[PDB]
DNA sequence: GCATCCGTGAGTCCAGGG
DNA sequence: TATAATGGGAGCTGTCACGGATGC
């Protein structure tokens, strides 16, 4: 078991770009908390780290410019999404999170086949790569949009399906 | 240095005694009134180390200035309590006993 | 509104009492209503009769038992976490054999849990169900040897834990072996011990050729029964002294002691029927006049030889036939644990009979009480009651497990036990079973099925005499069913005469076309093939079984809604389900309503008596869904017996109301209903459709410490007045306050553990000159993601009819209610197995809409139908469209329901209502409707040349309409299926599942993050997640997962500090769990050494473990 | 195999 | 996709080498507060707050965009590690 | 006592011990708070002279873990116990004045 | 796989099958310390046979062996990997008697120790790579050129 | 343009047996022993089954559910075993220097009447991305030693085989690689993820194990 | 040596626990 | 610390492949 990690129900996000996922604001606040504390000190939102932490502790204490601070915290960063059972490496993929209202993770349609995910109640885990190195590995090697062909067969694995095919065919 | 290999071997009685910081002589654990560890039993700070960082069992020494000092009144080294994860003890058997792994894992290595 | 119903099968009998399998079984076990002297020797009475008398001298004997009244009623037991139970007394008498002295007393034995009216139990406050178990029946079986094709194994099987399994076999050397407790010895020996001579064995067995020769051993016949008996005791107990009375005692306890061997009544009956013999009792032999007398062994051998040779009338047994598998109900399961507790009690009695100088003095009840408690709390058939909705509870009471004590072990259960056997028909539902690894091992009783007194499942059939169907119905076991030709329930009848030349029937499961003359019985109803849940799926005949299974199972998980509705298409079972599950109050007799309240209804009955009915209001179920009853009558109303007085949860005017009827369009929608996701309208939230009430319970204790007492108080150090704003004088949050994550529900202070402050703290104190307080804040706070309105507090403090476990001074419990609106990530489903998570909530102006301006409610994707093959949901929608415009509902019974032509008639009427309204209001056909008719003509859906109206009507009779896109005003380019569908909101709410962690508690031994939302846990990055990272070559990401993020202590501390300082994370070091592994190997006498490249030790313990 | 069977035997020796 | 990812993969003999170069460079920029950047002011990656456009805080984004200019040098055994650290401290002092 | 390896539920999935948090070792949050505290105390102490900072450190035990008596700090600085008490008090007076000015140590007080 | 319409490249199966043929059995020890019937790695007996041929000695005669995937995993050289797989006590018993040194060659062994795996960015082929900007490099070259 | 037809034809949803069960007939069904029952369900799901037809359907639906259930654990177990034999195999160097190779055949024996061309997919799975171990000259095209076979190169070799110019293709393979503890870049070939030579450092054994185990649940 | 008769450890992921 | 007391109870059930160990 591991820190900086969460899970939730997944939901389709049609508007996402292939390299993006939808991450609920509250999850992102907890997943990124030390970064957010720092960034809050770096602005006037709290004198120091510990004041900021007490502020985020109570939900009715949470201000508005903290959501803006969070958005600066996640800029260009990726999270890892995982759906168990993790049968091949594409059971884990890196995504740039887009913050959303709501409590569901928003997953891009074209990665569902590789995750073997659909939307009849599946849940997924999310994880934060911390260091510059882990973050670099995740953005170069594990990004959804850099993993398009199957390593088993060489054939496309991110590819049109269901409605996408249906409309294009029509 | 840097770890490059990991060896595993039989431990001799003498090797085992070198690991041990004390023989556990009593089947006691903690005192039923004070909830503190009984002397010479399975939780004894005298053997396995202090429960509180840099503080003997009775209280005579309570700061990091004493370090490695073994208190005379209670016998407890003054170091970090984390050492209660690392310090072995031993039981000196009155008669030798076979290690069942070398008996029942067939074919028996002893046999 | 009007209910129109379809179908031509008239059910001769109603469904039986749907919980009788629970209620009657337990009533049989307790015999509480029966005067003691009239009791049968069954149930706990039979337990007593097996235990007593207790001999050796002294004797302690049983006269009778008695069950008193429960000390606390059911609600009080739920409130105070008590067990609802009755005190058990036994009248016992101690006789000293030589003195003749007799002492008699009624001794108190503890308490026995009582079954509530609905068939469940209240164990320590929580409702529980004892789930019935299925097992192989006791008896005598004959089975093919899987090794030797022409040989057979005979198996004698008693009741579970009531004797050993005995096998007889014909060995390749020809001698007939007996195996018991894994001991292969020649059966001839035991036959001799029984008193059989070679003369009797020759004359009784010689018919079967050479087989009897492998039984003839002269060295055995040359010994009298005593010498054979001692010989058997030696080859059964190596090293045990072959004492004569000890050998008698052992073999008697193995084969003849009724207190140790028991075939049961079922094993008795089946052994008798199979072997064609009569049994005196229920054991394999008796001890009569100083010698053993055979009952079963010779008949079994007779049969085994006859089967081996080939003589007619001898067949192998199908062990999965439901004549050979029986149900252990709660009464029997409990009686068995009661019998074990009583055996331990008797051992204690004999113990005190040795050491001592009264019945009470001799009897220590504790073991008995321990066994019952152990049964009702930690058994695998004792299950937390599912009462998500009332159907959930009803269904739970009718479940059947092949697991549990004395049953199968999953991961081992093969394909045979999980199959639907032909004999399941009318007995065990063929669709309702789990989808995971338990598939086929947990099942549901069929709607009309009944467990008979021996435990076999019976189903009802109507008698047919010369083509006439009578009203005699006969409940049969599968053995009896196999005798007859049984016609299908849809056989056409003119009055009572079979009006057909060719009749579909079954003979031993086999479908067969038969004349009326040949028909002996006829099914009562299609209903009898399926579980209650499966009987609630309209148009089941059009749904592939795999998705019908899902619709079945998901009705269990429907949440009760504040505006719940019954379906517009019902099967006709909805009222009976509400009734049998006690999901409503009904009038006890004819009468008149005197008083009506949110809280209570007072009715004046014909007797003149004034009966008052309190209504349960916003009570908390086991699952947190809301149990409340709402009155459905008014003052002065005249009620007949059985009329509805109040609706419970998921009840609408007495009909099962598991969700809402919503207006549905079947079309893709911009990716938002991709791969089973669902799009809904904001209108649904606006009118509180799919809104549910949920109640959470929080609990806090204040205990005595060695450091001073915990106190429940408002005076909490360092908190503002804002933090205490809604805390009462005593420090408990007030009723009606809104609590959010972080807010205090119960203030509590605890004395601090003796700590010398770190020098930094000493200096900071001096700088501010403030004494550190002596207690710290240990209050109960609302956890992350929870909250609502406080609706109850309970306060139990010691010194107040209140006594708590040792050392706790007070317990406080706070009840918090939330109204849950449908939101993105919540799960919806229909009864045909269509299920999906809400992905998008659109404002009303974005919804597809009808020409008259009516927007639809939910948008389901057509890609969910073809590969699922569950077309019932399409017919439901078609009929829903009709009902929408006619203001009517339908009952369409399964396999006997609405057909396409009748649905088309109704759609023609509904069209006239939907379109003639327009033609009257002064409007013609729209230009966009003309464009869609042009496309429809090209699709083949409408006849070219007809007028706009006639073509629109053709579409409508196909259940399709012109639909406008709310974003554009342009029509969808083809007509779309639209109609009413019944959709439920399931108890899988994202509000409960979303969870994240940065840091938090770690485990004691491993120093790894704890698991579980309540522990503020971390996610498991298991073996396979690691493989994925390895396969990407993401080496540093993985090293973080294994060190800085889990159990690298300095690493995790330093990474947190570096991040909050804006630095980069430091390099990891050794994980603690590897240190733990090294120490655990050192305890195994293994020296595990980390070396460097020069083979020199490296200390991973930094000197802290080297002297 | 069974240590108390073994011990009862050893005792039945004397 | 990361901007220019196909060219970045074109620059190395092993994809894992690009990730090592990118990560070490990102660490170097963070250590020296971005004063050692090879980007020209108009090439600096930006992030749009509410106040206005500012420097992108993400050093991996910077490092990739620098790699794409040809102005970095990568390979094995270019310089002893301590000499490199000390010269970068000299040219671009670390905050205290 | 009850066993740490008591099964929770039907499977061999989980044990009672799985749910018991380590209350002894400092959390990453607590460790970081202690570290920010030490650093802020050193920052505020550098605003005093070497002697008043050092006297405060010896008297509070921030150096060798123990708090020396006024007689020992005095014998160390070569000065009366009364003198060392007076320079401790002016050191505290200076710390309080600065802390009221910048409010840089307040939040550590809980 | 073809029967189910699954396209799977052969070389993945070949990797596994290569691990199933890892071991050989001695038929004649030659001039070696080995025993007849002893099972060892094909790589190791070939290294030994070339050491003996270079030394003018008689080489060890050996036959090829086929192991199932489970047995091949349990027979691997690294005792950390085999003991994490299955038959833990048997593996640990034989490794303890032999005093085995695990050289940390594979992935499991390094994962258990929390080490950086020898794959991907942890490969020795790439992890020592350096980066330096043109200015800093030129300045270091001036520094060198002075001495 | 019928909905069911367009979904099946386009590959969006549905196969011909499911469509047939919707519009044609449910068909033959198996007994609990697995033998097929003599009389088929003659109605489609649109027409609706009878009680008895539905009951007999149960046996096969339950067998297939129990199949699916047991096979997901068997598959995961297999994957774990495969990961344990292969985990140490990594691309460790550019070229081990072996001269050994394997020959992938383009033909297979029939009725044993003659040889016939193997199916296209089977040839692709055997040749795509592989490094040629020997010069090949077909249809006047030189495929040089050391070349990574692109998919176009594979199709070229299939054409040459149809024209008679080649029967087997010599190819570097993990079977013949001499890298200790792993594989080299030449002998492994292309990272099918990227359609180009594999990078040194790729955990090629894990990828093999996952490639083999992940479709295990589809094997019936 | 050649079979048979044994022990033994194994069985996807998550969640919560009553 | 003294009458005399002298060999125990519990089982327990629908798996499977495989390496090693006993009978032929
Ligand atoms: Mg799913
Ligand atoms: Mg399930
Ligand atoms: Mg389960
Ligand atoms: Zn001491
Ligand atoms: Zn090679």
């Amino acid at each position: 078991r591991v820190d900086y990690s969460g899970r939730s129900v997944i939901v389709v996000g049609p508007q996402l770009k292939l390299h993006q996922c939808g991450l609920p604001k509250r999850m992102a606040l907890e997943l990124f908390k030390p970064f957010l504390l720092k960034k809050m000190e770096e602005k006037g939102i709290a004198p120091n780290v510990k004041a900021a932490r007490r502020m985020l502790e109570r939900q009715r204490d949470i201000k508005d410019e903290v959501w803006d601070a969070l958005e600066e915290v996640i800029h260009g960063k990726v999270v890892l999404l995982n759906r168990a059972p993790t049968l091949h490496r594409l059971g884990i993929q890196a995504f740039q999170p887009v913050l959303v209202e709501g409590q569901s993770i928003q997953l891009h349609p074209l990665v569902c086949e590789a995750f073997n995910a659909d939307f009849d109640g599946d849940q997924m885990a999310v994880h934060v790569p911390l260091s510059s190195f882990a973050q670099a590995e995740a953005r170069i090697q594990m990004l959804s949009a850099h993993n398009l062909l199957s390593p088993a067969s060489g054939e496309p694995l991110a590819k049109p399906s269901r409605d996408i095919i249906l409309g294009l065919y029509y | 240095k840097e770890v490059r290999k990991v060896r595993i071997a039989l431990a001799s009685p003498e090797k085992i005694r070198s690991w041990s910081y004390g023989e556990v002589e009593k089947p006691e654990t903690i005192n039923y009134r004070t909830l503190k560890p009984e002397r010479d039993g399975l939780f004894d700070e005298r053997i396995f180390g202090p429960i509180k960082d840099y503080e003997c069992a009775c209280g005579k020494y309570k700061r990091q200035r004493f370090e490695g000092k073994v208190c005379e009144r209670c016998g407890v080294e003054v170091t970090k309590s984390i050492v209660r994860r690392y310090r072995m003890g031993h039981i000196e058997l009155a008669t030798p006993a076979a290690h069942i792994w070398f008996v029942k894992d067939v074919p028996s290595k002893i046999g | 509104m009007e209910i129109k119903r379809f179908g031509r099968i008239r059910e001769v009998i109603p469904l039986p009492p749907l919980t009788e399998i629970q209620v009657e079984s337990y009533r049989r076990a307790l015999q509480a209503d029966v005067p003691p002297e009239k009791r049968e020797n069954v149930g706990i009475q039979a337990a007593f009769r097996e235990t007593f008398p207790i001999e050796e001298g002294l004797v302690l004997d049983f006269l009778e038992y008695r069950l008193g009244e429960p000390p606390f009623p059911q609600d009080e037991c739920r409130e105070k976490d008590l067990t609802y139970q009755a005190p058990l007394y036994a009248r016992l008498q101690l006789i000293h054999k030589d003195t003749g002295l007799i002492k008699e007393d009624e001794v108190f034995l503890g308490h026995i849990p009582l079954m509530t009216e609905d068939g469940s139990f209240i164990i320590n406050g929580a409702d529980r169900v004892i789930v019935s178990q299925i097992h192989r029946s006791p008896g005598v079986y004959f089975t093919p040897d899987p090794a030797r094709p022409g040989r057979y194994i005979a198996s004698i099987i008693p009741l579970p834990k009531r004797g050993p399994w005995i096998d007889l076999e014909v060995e390749p050397n020809g001698v007939v072996s007996m195996k018991v407790n894994k001991r292969k010895f020649p059966l001839v020996l035991l036959l001799r011990v029984l008193g059989y001579d070679q003369e009797t064995l020759a004359r009784e067995l010689g018919a079967y050729g050479e087989l009897v020769q492998g039984l003839m051993d002269e060295s055995v016949f040359a010994m009298r029964p005593e010498e054979a008996l001692i010989r058997l005791f030696t080859l059964l107990r190596p090293g045990d002294p072959p004492k004569r009375d000890k050998a008698v005692a052992y073999v008697y306890g193995l084969i003849a002691d009724p207190r140790r061997y028991d075939l049961g009544e079922a094993g008795r009956y089946k052994a008798e029927e199979k072997l064609g013999i009569r049994l005196s009792g229920r054991t394999l032999a008796r001890f009569e006049d100083g010698e053993f007398k055979d009952e079963v062994f010779l008949p079994t051998l007779r049969y085994l030889f006859a089967l081996t040779a080939g003589v007619p009338g001898h067949e192998v047994d199908d062990i999965d036939h439901l004549g050979n598998r029986r149900i252990r109900t709660v009464g029997e399961l409990m009686t068995d644990q009661f019998r074990v507790g009583l055996a331990r009690l008797a051992r204690g009695v004999r113990e005190r009979m040795l050491m001592g100088s009264t019945p009470a003095k001799l009897v220590n009840s504790r073991p008995l009480e321990a066994a019952i408690r152990e049964f009702f709390s930690r058994s695998q058939l004792s299950q937390f009651k599912d009462e998500t909705n009332p159907l959930s509870s009803l269904r739970h009471k009718r479940r059947i497990s092949a697991l549990g004590p004395g049953g199968l072990t999953r991961e081992r259960a093969g394909f045979d036990v999980r199959d639907v056997h032909r004999t399941h028909y009318g007995r065990i539902c063929p669709v309702e079973t789990p989808e995971g690894a338990n598939i086929g091992l947990i099942t549901s009783l069929a709607a009309y099925a009944r467990v008979d007194e021996l435990g076999f499942i019976r189903t009802p059939y109507r008698r047919v005499v010369g083509g006439v169907v009578t009203d005699e119905v006969v409940y049969m076991t599968a053995t009896e069913e196999d005798r007859y030709t049984i016609a299908q329930a849809n056989t056409p009848l003119e009055g009572n005469r079979i009006a057909a030349e060719r009749v579909v029937a079954r003979r031993k499961g086999e479908p067969v076309i038969v004349s009326p003359e040949e028909v002996e019985f006829m099914d009562v109803s299609p209903k009898q093939v399926f579980s209650v849940n499966t009987n609630l799926i309209p148009f089941l005949e059009h749904d592939d079984a795999n998705r019908a299974l899902m619709g079945s199972n998901m009705q269990t998980q429907a949440v009760p809604l504040i505006r719940a509705q019954a379906p517009v298409v019902m099967t006709g079972l909805e009222e009976r389900v509400v009734r049998d599950s006690l999901a409503a109050l009904y009038a006890e007799e004819d009468g008149e309503v005197a008083k009506v309240d949110g809280n209570r209804i007072v009715v004046r009955y014909e007797d003149g008596r004034l009966v008052e009915y309190p209504l349960r209001r916003f009570y908390r179920s086991n699952q947190g869904t809301a149990l409340d009853q709402r009155p459905r009558v008014v003052v002065g109303q005249r009620v007949r017996k059985g009329d509805l007085l109040a609706d419970g949860p998921a009840s609408e005017n007495g009909f099962l109301a598991l969700g809402q009827n919503v207006l549905v369009a079947i079309m893709p929608f911009d990716g938002y209903n991709f791969e089973d996701a669902i799009v809904i309208s904001e209108e649904l939230l606006k009118r509180d459709f799919y809104t549910s009430i949920h109640i959470e319970r929080y609990e806090i204790e204040a205990r005595d410490t060695k450091l001073g007492p915990e106190r429940i108080t408002r005076d909490i150090p360092h908190l503002s007045e804002a933090a205490l704003r809604d805390l009462d004088e005593e420090g408990v949050v007030r009723i009606g306050a809104e609590v959010k994550p972080g807010d205090i529900l119960v203030g509590r202070t605890s004395f601090k553990g003796e700590s010398e402050p770190t020098p930094e703290e000493r200096l900071l104190r001096s700088i501010f000159g403030e004494k550190a307080r002596d207690v710290k804040d240990t209050s109960l706070r609302v956890p992350p993601g929870e909250g609502g309105i406080v609706v109850r507090t309970v306060r139990l403090r010691r010194g107040d009819g209140v006594e708590l476990k040792p050392g706790v001074r007070e317990v406080v419990r706070v009840y918090v209610a939330q109204k849950r609106k449908l939101q993105v990530g919540d799960k919806l489903a229909n009864r045909h197995g269509n299920k999906g998570v809400v992905a998008k909530i659109l404002p009303v102006e974005d919804m597809p809409h009808l020409p008259d301006g009516t927007p639809v409610d939910v948008i389901l994707n057509p890609l969910g139908v073809p590969s699922r093959m569950n077309l019932g949901q399409i017919l439901e929608t078609h009929l829903g469209l009709a009902g929408y415009f006619l203001g009517q509902r339908y009952i369409s019974p399964i396999f006997d329901g609405a057909k396409e032509p009748e649905i088309k008639e109704l759609l023609a009427q509904a069209f006239e209502v939907y379109f003639g309204k327009r033609k009257g209001e002064g409007f013609g056909v729209d230009k966009r409707e003309v464009e869609v008719l042009r496309r429809a003509e090209k699709l083949g859906l409408v006849t070219p040349g007809k007028t706009p109206e006639e073509q629109l009507k053709e579409l409508f009779l196909q259940g399709k309409v012109v639909l406008y896109d709310g974003r554009t005003g342009e029509p969808i380019e083809g007509p779309i299926v639209v109609g009413q569908m019944f959709i439920m909101k399931l108890y899988h709410m994202v509000e409960d599942k979303m969870h994240a962690r940065s840091t938090g508690p770690y485990s004691l031994i491993t120093q790894q993050p704890l698991g579980g939302k309540a522990q503020f846990g971390g996610q498991r990055f298991g073996e396979m997640e690691v493989w994925a990272l390895e396969a990407y070559g993401a080496a540093h990401t993985l090293q973080e997962m294994l060190t800085l993020k889990s159990d690298d202590i300095e690493g995790r501390n330093a990474a947190y500090e570096a991040i909050i300082k804006g630095e980069d994370v430091p390099e990891p070091s050794v994980p603690e769990s590897f240190r733990v592994l090294v120490k655990e190997l050192q305890a195994l006498a293994l020296d595990v050494q980390t070396l460097d490249e020069k083979d020199n030790p490296v200390d991973i313990f930094e000197g802290l473990a080297s002297k | 195999s069974d240590p108390v069977r073994q011990y009862l035997h050893e005792i039945g020796q004397v | 996709a990361e901007p220019g990812i196909d060219k970045l993969f074109g620059m190395v003999d092993s994809k894992y080498r690009l990730t090592v170069v990118v990560a070490k460079r990102a660490q170097q920029l963070l250590r020296h507060g971005f004063k050692n950047t090879v980007l020209e002011p108009e090439e600096r990656p930006k992030m749009q707050t509410l106040e206005g456009l500012f420097d992108d805080p993400n050093a991996v984004t910077w490092a990739m965009k620098e790699l794409l200019t040809g102005r970095l040098v990568f390979g094995e055994n270019l310089v002893p590690e301590d000499r490199l650290q000390k010269e970068m401290e000299r040219l671009y002092p670390v905050e205290r | 006592p009850v066993s740490l390896e008591t099964p929770i539920g039907d499977e061999k999935d989980s044990f009672y011990g799985d749910f018991i948090p380590d209350e002894h070792l400092p959390s990453p949050v607590d460790a970081a708070t202690q570290s920010l505290l030490s650093e802020e105390l050193e920052k505020a102490l550098s605003k005093l002279s070497e002697r008043e900072a050092m006297v405060l450190k010896l008297r509070k035990g921030l150096i060798d873990g123990r708090e020396h008596t006024l007689e020992e700090v005095g014998a160390f600085f070569g000065v009366t116990r009364e003198r060392i008490r007076q320079i401790e008090n002016k050191a505290l007076r200076k710390l309080k004045y600065h802390e009221s000015r910048t409010r840089k140590l307040r939040d550590f007080l809980d | 796989y073809r029967a189910q319409g699954v396209k799977l490249h052969d070389k993945h199966i070949e990797i596994v099958v290569r691990q199933m043929m890892k071991y050989v059995e001695v038929t004649d020890p030659g001039d070696s310390r080995l025993l007849e019937g002893q099972v060892l790695e094909k790589w190791d007996v070939e290294a030994l046979n070339e050491r003996l041929i270079a030394e003018g000695k008689t080489p060890v005669a050996w036959k090829p062996l086929l192991m199932g995937v489970t047995k091949s995993a349990l027979s691997t050289k690294s005792w950390l990997s085999a003991a994490s797989f299955q038959n833990t006590t048997h593996v640990l018993t034989e490794a303890a008697i032999a005093g085995k040194k695990d050289e940390l060659i594979g992935l499991k062994e390094n994962v258990i120790l929390g080490r950086l795996i020898p794959a991907g960015t942890g490969s020795d082929f790439v992890r020592f790579t350096q980066v330096v900007d043109q200015k800093t490099l030129k300045a270091i070259e001036e520094a060198r050129k002075e001495a | 343009f019928n909905p069911l037809y367009v979904m099946a034809q386009s590959g969006a949803r549905g196969n011909p047996q499911q469509i047939r069960q919707l519009c044609g007939l449910r068909g033959l069904m198996q007994k609990p022993s697995g033998e097929t029952f003599e009389v088929p369900v003659r109605s489609s799901f649109r027409e609706g089954l009878t009680v008895l037809e539905y009951f007999i359907s149960s046996h096969g639906a339950r067998k297939g559910g129990a199949d699916t259930a047991l096979r997901t654990a068997d598959s995961g177990y297999l994957t774990r075993k495969l990961v344990d034999v292969t985990h140490e195999i990594v691309v460790r160097e550019a070229d081990c220097g072996t001269t050994n190779y394997i020959s992938v055949p383009l033909f297979q024996p029939d009725v044993t009447r003659s040889l016939r061309l193997r199916k296209r997919a089977d040839i692709e799975a055997g040749l795509y991305g592989r490094v040629l171990a020997r010069e090949v000259e077909v249809l006047g095209v030189r495929l040089e030693e050391g070349r990574y076979l692109s998919m176009d190169d594979v199709h070229l070799l299939i054409k040459a085989a149809e024209a008679g110019e080649i029967q087997e293709v010599p190819v570097r393979s993990p079977l013949t690689c001499q890298t200790r503890y792993g594989v080299c870049q030449k002998c492994y070939g292309y990272d099918l993820s990227m359609a180009r030579p594999v990078s040194i450092g790729e955990a090629v054994g894990i990828v093999a194990a996952q490639s083999i185990g992940e479709p295990g649940t589809q094997l019936t």
